[PDB]
């Protein structure tokens, strides 16, 4: 059953990938898979029926292969790896409920999602928005240490809930960039225009490295202290249509199985701090989780009732890279007004 | 300054992608394309 979760976070993250890129080809694409999932795995401890089914199909997973309790066992084991700090290397994650004050909610519902979900939970008064609004991006904007301060912007004052999950990841790079060797450089956004950007480099090194010649694209790993790293895929110019026709778990595979400790005589990365905001409602939608968007919706498994839809998933992340490593944060909130 | 003959350079000049993987579970924690560092 581990192999078929895989299966479906794969696909999930690289299936909402394509639907960002088609609504705004060109633009940068800055988000986080699993901030999205959680909060919509979260969500489905309250929902049934058609609502449910939805939802976690919609997260690519197969319910004949994969039963609910070993989707919300994946979450909770991966979870619990999410909250340290060693090494130069943090990984922070929550989850919260911001409940309207007064209103009372199942008790399963919120055993569970303490149980799987580590989630806090916030009376909120509603009302008065500017003050909701504040609790929940400060909420945010603390696990985010900062990075993170507008995730809501816009709150009715018939919310009857808000489901927020953040992730913070910052780490040291394993060789750090020494910033005497950042120069001003040109970045190609195309054939048509280039734009001046603080190119960092790094001088006769050795990493892990692949040239995928059908792909047309060069494959690197770039390690953390910590025991953390990240992919990054260099397509050739005008090649980058061609990697994301072929991303897939298989793809994905084959780049790390292929991957040779390589001397490189020279590597440039830019330094920069970048950040995308996202109405998701469209996405999820073409995803196919469309009941719990309607008066459809059945989130009775939160207050025993079918009074409660969501109205608006939003999303922010944020990527910064710099000499000495990289921070990455990312929030995701589902709001919830009365039906 | 020197002249070196080097096998390989790695140029991030064009736009790329960052995908962050969890070994154990495939989970992708993050992923971007950047097509404009400055924007």
């Amino acid at each position: 059953v581990d192999r078929g979760l895989a299966s479906a976070n794969v696909d999930f993250a690289f299936s909402l990938y394509k639907q960002l890129v088609l609504k705004a080809p060109d633009k940068n694409v800055i988000f986080s898979p699993l901030s999205i999932s959680t909060a919509l795995a979260f969500l489905s401890l309250g929902a049934h029926n058609t609502t449910l089914t939805e939802i976690l199909k919609g997260l690519k997973f197969n319910l004949t292969e994969t039963s609910e309790a070993e989707i919300h066992q994946s979450f909770q084991h991966l979870l619990r790896t999410l909250n340290q700090s060693s090494d130069e290397l943090q990984l922070s994650m929550g989850n919260a409920m911001f409940v309207k004050e007064q209103l009372s909610l199942l008790d399963r519902f919120t055993e569970d999602a303490k149980r799987l979900y580590g989630s806090e939970a916030f009376a909120t008064d509603f009302q008065d928005s500017a003050a909701a609004k504040k609790l929940i991006n400060d909420y945010v904007k603390n696990g985010t240490r900062g990075k993170i301060t507008d995730l809501i912007k816009d709150l009715d004052s018939q919310t009857m809930m808000v489901l927020v999950n953040y992730i913070f990841f910052k780490a040291k790079f394993e060789m750090p960039f020494d910033p005497q060797d950042t120069h001003q450089s040109r970045f190609y956004l195309s054939k048509k225009k280039y734009v001046m950007v603080p190119m960092m480099s790094l001088h006769h090194l050795t990493i892990p490295y692949f040239r995928d010649e059908e792909l047309s694209c060069t494959v690197v790993q770039l390690n953390y202290t910590g025991n953390a790293s990240a992919l990054f895929i260099l397509p050739d110019q005008d090649k980058m249509e061609e990697v994301e026709a072929m991303l897939s778990q298989e793809t994905l595979s084959r780049f790390f199985d292929s991957l040779e400790f390589r001397e490189i005589g020279e590597l440039y990365l830019p330094k920069f701090s970048i950040s995308r905001d996202y109405n998701l409602n469209d996405i999820l939608l073409q995803l196919g989780i469309e009941e719990a968007f309607t008066s459809k919706a059945d989130l009775s498994g939160i207050t025993g009732a079918r009074n409660l839809a969501v109205s608006q998933v939003v999303h922010k992340a944020v990527l910064d890279v710099f000499e000495e490593g990289t921070e990455r944060s990312a929030a995701t909130a589902l709001k919830g007004p009365r039906q | 300054i020197t002249a070196v003959e080097t096998r390989t350079i790695v140029r991030f000049n064009r736009p790329f992608l960052m995908i962050i993987v969890d070994h154990f579970t495939w989970s992708i924690f993050f992923m971007s394309k950047v097509t404009n560092p400055k924007q």
